């Protein structure tokens, strides 16, 4: 009676494998395990959300409130959390907006299922309850859109899209950060009377170059690109040359050599005297045809030899390394030229135009300015950030990346429209799901009623992070929808929130319709997987 | 959820705990599977101290060998308590509990709840009690048949030993229980029969003695070894150095007083010796032919042994406490504590008193009593384990025969009781029984588990257990329509059936009644246990 | 149903990860910045005093301003690195008042 | 470092979450131990024994649980046992669910614990009135009504097969100990067990069962009218508190010392023979010299007796314990003893003392039990203590509460009706109490194998219209009424389940931080 | 007599190895029996690298989880060969092997020799192949109807 | 395949307990164990026996 039988299955599989199955654990146990990371995201939600410091094993510190970025650098042993982590990764890759909503909504769907399983409701009927409730949710989101806009052009129309996204991240800056993104989008879009057929837009058109030092208000928008390099051979001519042709060469500038390793073979000394001047006049012939075409700038991705740099310095031709290939195609879009691997001679149709180039120090380090005024740019821009700390500017770059991601999600489909924010949409969905359960009798009513309860976390998080009571302001919000003016009721964050009612159209805080549709589908599927896994199989280490 | 309550704990529940009771009881039954039956295997136990235990009893195997599995601990405590009261049924309960768990485990895998399975065990067991009244055969003790006690005693003897030691020990056990039966009808098993281990000759030379034998003998040479007529005087008072009460002591003024005070130690000893001499003055008639002996419960001072030597009085010291209670049954006298009041009536009588000195130890033999009320059994063996093998074989045969004289009924053996319940439980209408629906299944698991014991007997004989029971069921089919009531047994010699009444195979009534009742409660509590955990402060 | 013996619980975060939340974490983060400030308090002013710092390589470096002082010592705690960034940003952009 | 402190300090909401999760795991182990279909739990002690029972009291007692909050749930087992003895499993399951069901909030609503505690005090007061209204009084003088009442705790145990025989043993044991208000105690009830035998042959016998055989062969083992006298002093020679240290000058003085020791003990034996007792019981050891003069007069000698058994012998025969032999009188001699006999059992001897049965001091009785093994005896003994404790509540409290989960569900319906009428900030903690009360009848469905969704939905609907006696059937898992179900339970059991569970939940809600291993 | 050949050699003879084949197959079946049917359980395979795989098929489960018991290796290699040609039947074969052993193990304890037990398997299997020809229904695939292929593919 | 089941349900007894039966040549090993000490007393038999 001292020792246990050890079970016969101990010899089966291995000792490193661990098993969690129905009645063996999990079943609202593992749901209580993700509540630690769920509470982590609850404090980071909203404009009052709290950033979180994460130190990776490498030592790099990433401070942000984005759930997709935080869960990426964290090593998590619990497997079912990765279902929620990978759910937030899809939100950042495709839409790029709503990562915090997916983790919070999917976490509450597992919390409201705690009462369902405790009542004896099998997980088979729970999956059918959320699937039928998700289809009814997506169908009711179209009738609530008052923000349908056909423009997507004027800068003031972006104040209802880009600005509300920036309001949450780095709430300390509103008009400063919104002007940087709105001006960068106006530059990358082509100027035309009517542009149809869904003009192409990508996240690579707007870039962020972070420079240490300086206030955020001192930041500006540059149509070109700002890279940190060392110019060589001469000082720029400023505007004396006006528009100058820029030739981008993929291959380096040097006498063409074979891929195989060659060497010089000299039979007699007669070829030795001509070997010195031979390499000089050979490369000079290809460099002379470039100066005849009026090319003041040459960009060669690979390393340029000193023999090629000697000739280009006297003619006043700029040389820029650009080691990275990814940034090489970005300078080509500024001037609008064609990258040429061959040397040959520059053709007029394949050469671009740059208004001016200058070398200045924004933060004390010399950088080259590609800014082009009056010129024609296509899908290119940059945003120079000025900040005292490097970690604070890290989330600002992600806030800009999330701001331009909304433009990509707005432009690519027919449209993203708008939705009322600040807890206005989440409360309206509660009355829709609640009444939907009473229309169809059955055992699924328990899963439908609890599906609407999980929508209460979003509007109260704005009140919880504002230092407000969720038993007063939140219950008084439902009475404001009693009945247009009843759809615009929302959560107020202010010392004046005691009334609990602030008009949303005053500050114009709106959310994308396509973002909420993609966030609910991922959050519902993520919570469905946790409830659909009956047995867990682990491994050693 | 136990890992949150305790940092380190071990637990197994549901299917993990269901394999605990089924598998652990399967390995324990397999050890005693080859034990059951007269042809069963013989096991020897050797511990780290060097002792040797050689016996076929399943109780010695459980007590000597430790068991780590907690499931078998419940079975070991149940099999041990079965041999305590009934002297039999140790290996029977183990085969019942271990098999009933496996027979009920097949339906647990089918989705049947354990409670409704255990509920059918009680319904099926209560019918075995109602059938037990018609199954038992009444025996009247007024006939005083000696042949009946011979066949019943051989049931336990043929199992433990072969026919060589059975023929020797059969009349010994019968002659022992013959004096147990009295007009009072009260049967006292402990005082009537004892087991005394002595190594002499061979184990097959064991003989029966009609009077008490003691482990002590005369220390002084002049003490008569053989006394024709001896009067046994029971003395529970000890003559020897006493505790002296904190040892106050003597103080002498002169050297003449030193030896004068030393004689006071013999003043108290000789005071009680004069009473024995005065008692001898009454029996002094025919002193050369007769004799006077003294048996003391406690050690006697060697200073006083020379007093009994001059009077030719045999003295016995350091006797056992239980032996003092039997001196009234053997000799016929009474016990005497204080020597102040002495009478010839309390003196016993013996026709032969002799001592046999073997080695350093000396033993005193008493026999030839007028109306002896008790007897003894002298166990002889070649080796230390041979003394224990006969001790466990005779003692288990004592309770078997003693339980026969308690009641008026006797149960036939040879698996006739287990086969009869199979046809009874399977052919009984369920409307008469209180079990319905799924509870009908639990009764079938109890009836099938009872057929393994008659099959286990055949496994030791080498014959196929399935083919030998085919002829048993075919005989009971035509016996009901032929107006003939006959019990069918199992004969392992020829591999055919037999009749326990003609062959002489009988089993005690209290053994099978307490075995089924005991085995049912063990297996029921194990099937109703869905979790096994270990927690405690150490 | 279980594999064998007992199964221990799985910790959410990796074993060895230090995580703490609540008001006690912010106070610990502020005390990390104040402790670094205690060294730069006497350095402020024309009468301020220099700080002698020896690294693990036994390389002697003396700097009065707080920009180089924070570069010599290797900062671990995250909140204390914030005071290092503002010292290097003030040095590169302007270079005066890095201690203030 | 500072003092003894820190390490990892759990603060904030996660300290209360750890208190709820750990306390919830306590009720999850015995969750299958509730109901008539309840399974069994085998426990392994460090001493090497075995404990197999379905009672949550004995399960949580031997299990070692190391945790600040989870140990408080272990203390609730002895609260129900020592005060009542029935319902120990119900309290742990209820208190475990209350902490989870009444306080999921502060993870969400951030409601202060004291605000919840103020609602728990008002919910406990209203819960007692609901139980008093659904309780119908029952006559305590009806033997047929007490038999079906004892079977309430028997229906969930293994002795339900013998329940017809078990109610005969529990009714006669409580009625005998009852003294005329009607206060009884189990200290005089003997738990002594007999290994082996048939359960049907077990019966409650008046008197005290001794394991000791008569000392001398001439002691009569059969006496028609035994007369028992209790002696605390040993019959041996008392040395005394101080050393005697006799200085013996003459050789005749030493023999007188040993001669008086025979006469001094004889003097104490002659004073005993004045009342001519047939049976003499001595608490301490007895010399072989004292038994002879007692045998000459007819007195019987026995082995030394523990102090616990001396108190039960004096109650049966009416004897008075007499330490001083000189003060022994005929008034303190026990009489009215039915029979004195000794039966042979292989393990030990057994001595029987029968009462003549014919207000005075309460009578004592022993309960003989014949099991199948040694561990089966310990299981029925725990079943008798739970069954006999039910008869103690009905005598002191004639009120009779509804069983079969009808008490907890009746409260949950009344709490839900008053939750909407109360409104205020306390409506959430007050309504959450009703959700924890319906978990106990929900466990009856999970163990029976039915659907708790459809059964509990019809149970709440039929509770208002049909009657307050509607409850869950254990065996069939159907909807039946306790009137036709024939089994009821006292109100004291239900009152202790509601009070102990709520008062314990208020203690765990007040915990802020937890520090382990401070000092000893 | 095996230790006389090698000191480190171990063996289990007669019923010692027989209890292994019955237990190891029953333990492997008990894990994979919950995956049989549309209502079956879903297993989550998590290795040391952190990869998560959700599948109800026994081919992936037995491949990712290494089996220490030699008896269950024969079942794993048999279920693997079943998935190669037929692409289906991994869980079915595992449930049959463990059941054929448990049903036959009950007769072995009754004194039945395993040789005649293997005879009853081959004689009854050949009769099942003859019944398989009469039980199957021939279909006409020349029409290329969708409704017939939708129901078979949905199953 | 790497490690044996190592005699399942062997925890019924202590690890120090071993079971030897007449089967598997142990009754032959027991007779062979006698011959180890048997030849010791063979050379000591008779008047020419060796001490
Ligand atoms: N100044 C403000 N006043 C009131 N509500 C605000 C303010 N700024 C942001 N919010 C609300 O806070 C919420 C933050 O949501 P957010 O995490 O940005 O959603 P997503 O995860 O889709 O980016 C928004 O829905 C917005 O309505
Ligand atoms: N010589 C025999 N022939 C047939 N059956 C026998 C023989 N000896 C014993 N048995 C049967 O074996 C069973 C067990 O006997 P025994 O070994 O004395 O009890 P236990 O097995 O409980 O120790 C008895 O029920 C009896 O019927
Ligand atoms: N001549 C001065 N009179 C008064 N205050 C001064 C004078 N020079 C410097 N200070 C003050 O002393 C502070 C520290 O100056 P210093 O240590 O020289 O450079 P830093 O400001 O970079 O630390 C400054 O904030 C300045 O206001
Ligand atoms: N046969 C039954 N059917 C339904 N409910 C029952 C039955 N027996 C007991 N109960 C319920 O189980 C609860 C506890 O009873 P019981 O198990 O006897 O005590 P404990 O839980 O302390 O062992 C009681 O409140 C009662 O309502
Ligand atoms: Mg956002
Ligand atoms: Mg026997
Ligand atoms: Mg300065
Ligand atoms: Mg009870
Ligand atoms: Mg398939």
């Amino acid at each position: 009676s001292l020792r246990l039988p050890q079970n016969p299955n101990a010899g089966l599989f291995k000792q490193g494998y661990n098993s969690y199955s129905n009645a063996d654990g999990q079943i609202i146990k593992s749901i209580a395990a993700i509540r630690e990371l769920h509470q982590m995201c609850l404090t980071s939600m909203g404009p009052c959300g709290r950033n979180k410091i994460i130190v990776n094993h490498l030592g790099k510190i990433i401070i942000t409130n984005d759930a997709a970025t935080m869960l990426r650098e964290l090593d998590i042993v619990h497997p079912a959390v990765k279902v929620l982590v990978m759910a937030t990764e899809q939100q950042k890759i495709d839409m790029g907006d709503g990562t915090n909503l997916v983790m919070i909504l999917a976490g509450e769907l597992l919390n409201v299922s705690e009462k369902l399983i405790s009542m004896g409701l099998s997980a088979v009927e729970i999956i059918q309850g959320y699937n039928m409730a998700r289809k009814f949710t997506l169908k009711e989101l179209d009738e609530m859109v008052v923000g349908e806009i056909t423009d997507k052009n004027d800068k003031n129309e972006l104040l209802k899209m880009i600005k509300p996204v920036i309001s949450s991240k780095k709430y300390g800056s509103e008009d400063i950060l919104s002007e940087l993104v709105s001006e960068a989008v106006s530059h990358v879009l082509p100027v035309a009377q009517q542009a149809g057929e869904i003009p192409y837009f990508n996240v690579d058109s707007i870039r962020v170059v972070k420079i240490m030092g300086g206030s955020l208000s001192n930041s500006t928008v540059i149509k070109g690109m700002v890279f940190n390099r060392e110019p060589e051979g001469h000082v720029k001519s400023l505007s004396e040359d006006k528009k100058h042709k820029v030739a981008v060469f993929t291959c380096p500038l040097d006498i063409a050599n074979t891929e195989t390793k060659g060497t010089v073979l000299l039979h007699n000394a007669q070829e030795m005297l001509d070997f010195s001047k031979g390499e000089e006049k050979q490369i000079d012939a290809m460099m002379k045809e470039i100066a005849d075409m009026g090319v003041e700038c040459i960009v060669a991705g690979a390393g340029v030899g000193e023999l090629a740099l000697h000739y280009l310095n006297r003619y006043g031709i700029l040389v820029l390394k650009v080691p990275s290939k990814f940034e090489l195609r970005r300078l080509c879009r500024v001037c609008g030229a064609t990258p040429l691997p061959r040397l040959g001679a520059p053709t007029p149709e394949e050469l671009g135009l740059v208004e001016t180039v200058k070398t200045m120090e924004i933060g004390g380090d010399r950088v080259t300015v590609f800014k082009q005024e009056q010129g024609e740019i296509s899908r290119t821009s940059t945003i120079i950030l000025r900040g005292a700390t490097q970690n604070n500017l890290d989330d600002i770059e992600r806030a800009i990346d999330d701001g331009v991601a909304a433009v990509k999600g707005l432009m690519k489909p027919s449209g993203g429209k708008l939705l009322p924010g600040a807890g206005a949409t989440e409360i309206e969905l509660i009355s829709r799901i609640t009444k939907y359960g009473e229309r169809t009798p059955g055992l699924l009513q328990l899963a439908i009623k609890q599906f609407a309860v999980a929508f209460e976390v979003v509007p109260r998080t704005l009140a919880e992070t504002a230092g407000l009571d969720v038993n007063e302001v939140l219950p008084n919000l439902y009475a404001a929808h009693n009945v247009t003016d009843h759809l615009y009721k929302g959560v107020d964050i202010d010392g004046e929130s005691d009334e609990g009612v602030k008009d949303i159209r005053e500050e114009n805080i709106y959310d994308m319709l396509a973002t909420k549709k993609f966030a609910i589908n991922v959050a519902t599927e993520a919570a469905t997987t946790v409830l659909s896994i009956d047995q867990i199989i682990m491994a050693k280490k | 959820s136990l890992q949150l309550l305790n940092p380190k704990a071990e637990s197994l529940r549901r299917d993990a705990a269901l394999k605990v009771n089924v598998t652990s009881a399967e390995g324990l039954q397999s050890v005693l599977e080859t034990n059951l039956g007269p042809k069963g295997t013989l096991k020897m136990l050797v511990d780290g101290a060097g002792n040797i235990k050689l016996t076929k009893d399943g109780k010695v195997l459980l007590t000597e060998m430790q068991i780590q599995s907690p499931t078998a601990v419940l079975i070991a405590r149940a099999a041990a308590a079965q041999d305590e009261i009934t002297g039999d049924g140790t290996t029977t309960v183990v085969c019942l509990v271990g098999e009933l768990l496996r027979q009920a485990h097949r339906f647990i895998q089918e989705g049947v709840h354990p409670r409704i399975i255990t509920d059918g065990f009680e319904i099926a067991r209560k019918e075995s009690m109602k059938f037990l009244d018609e199954f038992k055969i009444s025996k009247t003790n007024l006939s005083n048949d000696r042949e009946f006690l011979l066949q019943v005693a051989r049931s336990s003897l043929l199992t433990k030993v072969d026919a060589d030691l059975t023929e020797v020990l059969t009349p010994i056990v019968t002659d022992a229980v013959l004096s147990v039966y009295d007009a009072q009808a009260d049967n006292l098993d402990l005082h009537m029969v004892e087991i005394m281990q002595m190594q002499h000759l061979s184990p097959k030379d064991t003989t029966f003695i009609k009077g008490l034998v003691l482990d002590h003998g005369g220390r002084h040479p002049d003490m008569p070894t053989r006394v024709k007529n001896a009067y046994v005087l029971i003395l529970n008072v000890s003559l020897e150095y006493e505790k002296t009460e904190v040892n106050s002591g003597f103080f002498y003024s002169s050297a003449d007083q030193r030896d004068k005070l030393a004689a006071s130690e013999r003043k108290f000893v000789d005071a009680k010796l004069k009473k024995i001499i005065d008692l001898k003055n009454e029996v002094c008639g025919m002193d050369p032919d007769k004799g006077f002996v003294i048996i003391n419960q406690k050690g006697i001072d060697p200073m006083s042994l020379d007093v009994f030597a001059k009077h030719n009085i045999l003295a016995l010291r350091r006797a056992k406490r239980r032996n003092m209670e039997r001196l009234q049954l053997v000799t016929g006298g009474e016990a005497q504590n204080s020597v102040e009041d002495l009478s010839p009536q309390i003196l016993g009588f013996s026709g032969l008193v002799y001592q046999e000195t073997i080695g350093e130890e000396k033993f005193t033999y008493v026999t030839e009593n007028t109306d002896p009320k008790s007897c003894t059994i002298l166990i002889k063996g070649s080796t230390h384990y041979a003394l224990a093998q006969t001790k466990d074989a005779v003692r288990d045969g004592l309770r078997a025969v003693a339980n026969v004289l308690k009641d008026k009924n006797i149960i036939p053996g040879a698996g006739a009781f287990y086969i009869a319940l199979s046809r009874y439980l399977r052919s009984a209408n369920m409307n008469k029984l209180g079990a319905k629906g799924k509870t009908k299944t639990g009764i079938e698991a109890f009836a099938e588990a009872l057929l393994v014991i008659p099959k286990t007997l055949v496994k030791n004989s080498g014959f196929d257990p399935l083919d030998v029971l085919a002829m048993v069921e075919d005989e009971l089919d035509d016996a009901q329509d032929s107006d003939e009531t006959r019990y069918v047994g199992v004969d392992l010699n020829i591999g055919d059936s037999c009749d326990p009444t003609i062959e002489g195979i009988w089993d005690s009534y209290r053994v099978l009644r307490n075995a089924i009742t005991g085995a049912t409660g063990i297996a029921s509590n194990l099937l109703l246990c869905d979790e096994l955990l270990r927690a405690g402060r150490s | 149903m279980n594999f064998g013996s007992q199964t221990p619980t799985i910790v959410v975060l990796k074993e060895g990860t230090d995580a703490s939340q609540g008001k006690g974490q912010i106070i610990s983060n502020i005390n990390a910045c104040v402790a670094v400030q205690e060294a730069l308090k006497p350095t402020l002013g024309p009468l301020g005093s220099d700080i002698l710092i020896v690294t693990s390589n036994q390389k002697t470096t003396i700097s009065n301003d707080g920009a180089t002082i924070l570069k010599l010592l290797d900062v671990v705690h995250p909140a204390a690195k914030t005071l290092v960034d503002i010292s290097r940003a003030q040095d590169a952009e302007v270079g005066d008042g890095t201690t203030s | 470092v500072f003092m003894n402190a820190s390490q990892e300090r759990t603060t904030g909401r996660q300290a209360q979450i750890s208190n709820i999760t750990a306390a919830k795991a306590v009720a999850d182990v015995i969750r299958t131990c509730l109901g008539p279909k309840a399974m069994l739990k085998m426990l392994l002690d460090p001493m090497g024994g075995l404990v197999l029972t379905n009672d949550g009291h004995a399960i949580l007692r031997e299990i070692d649980v190391a945790h600040p909050a989870a140990k408080s749930m272990l203390e609730l087992s002895r609260t129900q046992d020592e005060e009542v003895g029935d319902g120990t499993t119900t309290v742990i399951i209820l208190a475990g669910e209350i902490l989870a069901q009444c306080a999921p909030y502060l993870i969400e609503k951030n409601i202060h614990p004291v605000i919840i505690i103020q609602a728990l005090k008002k919910a406990l007061t209203d819960a007692l009135e609901v139980i008093k209204q659904v309780s119908k009084p029952v006559d305590v003088e009806n033997d047929a009504a007490m038999k079906k009442l004892i079977q309430a705790s028997i229906g969930t145990k293994y002795v339900i097969h013998w329940s017809e025989k078990m109610c005969e043993l529990a009714l006669d044991a409580v009625k005998t100990v009852r003294k005329d208000f009607e206060i009884d105690i189990k200290r005089y009830v003997r738990v002594e067990k007999i290994p082996g035998g048939d359960v049907l042959d077990s019966r409650v016998l008046k008197g005290v069962l001794l394991n000791k055989d008569v000392v001398h062969p001439k002691m009569s083992r059969h006496i028609e009218n035994p007369r028992v006298v209790l002696l605390d002093c040993p019959l041996e020679y008392k040395k005394g508190e101080s050393q005697t240290n006799i200085e013996i000058e003459k050789e005749e003085d030493w023999n007188r010392i040993l001669q008086i020791e025979e006469e001094q003990v004889q003097l104490m034996c002659e004073q005993i023979l004045a009342v001519r007792p047939t049976l003499v019981i001595t608490e301490k050891g007895v010399s072989d010299l004292a038994q002879h003069y007692l045998l000459k007069g007819g007195c019987s000698v026995l082995r030394r007796v523990k102090k616990s058994d001396n108190n039960r012998i004096a109650r049966v025969t009416g004897a008075t314990i007499v330490n001083r032999v000189e003060d022994l009188k005929e008034s303190d001699v026990g009489t009215n003893c039915g029979l004195f006999k000794v039966e042979m059992i292989g393990d030990e001897y057994f001595s029987f003392l029968d009462n003549c049965k014919e207000s005075g001091l309460q009578k004592a009785c022993t309960i003989m039990l014949r099991g199948g093994s040694k561990d089966i005896l310990n299981e029925i003994d725990r079943n008798l203590q739970d069954a006999m404790a039910v008869a103690r509540n009905v005598m002191l409290s004639p009120s009779l509460s509804p069983g079969g989960g009808a008490t907890e569900m009746a409260v949950s319906v009344k709490l839900a009706e008053k939750a909407k009428q109360l409104e205020g900030i306390q409506q959430w903690p007050y309504q959450a109490v009703a959700d924890a009360m319906e978990c106990i009848p929900r466990t009856l469905i999970q163990n029976a194998g039915g659907d708790p969704i459809r059964l509990l939905s019809q149970l709440r609907a039929k509770h208002a219209q049909g009657n307050f006696t509607t409850g869950i059937d254990g065996d069939k898992g159907k909807i039946v009424d306790m009137v036709s179900y024939g089994i009821w339970e006292p109100e004291v059991i239900k009152q202790q389940s509601v009070k102990t569970a709520i008062e314990s939940a208020c203690l765990l809600l007040r915990v802020d931080d937890i520090v382990s291993g401070v000092r000893k």
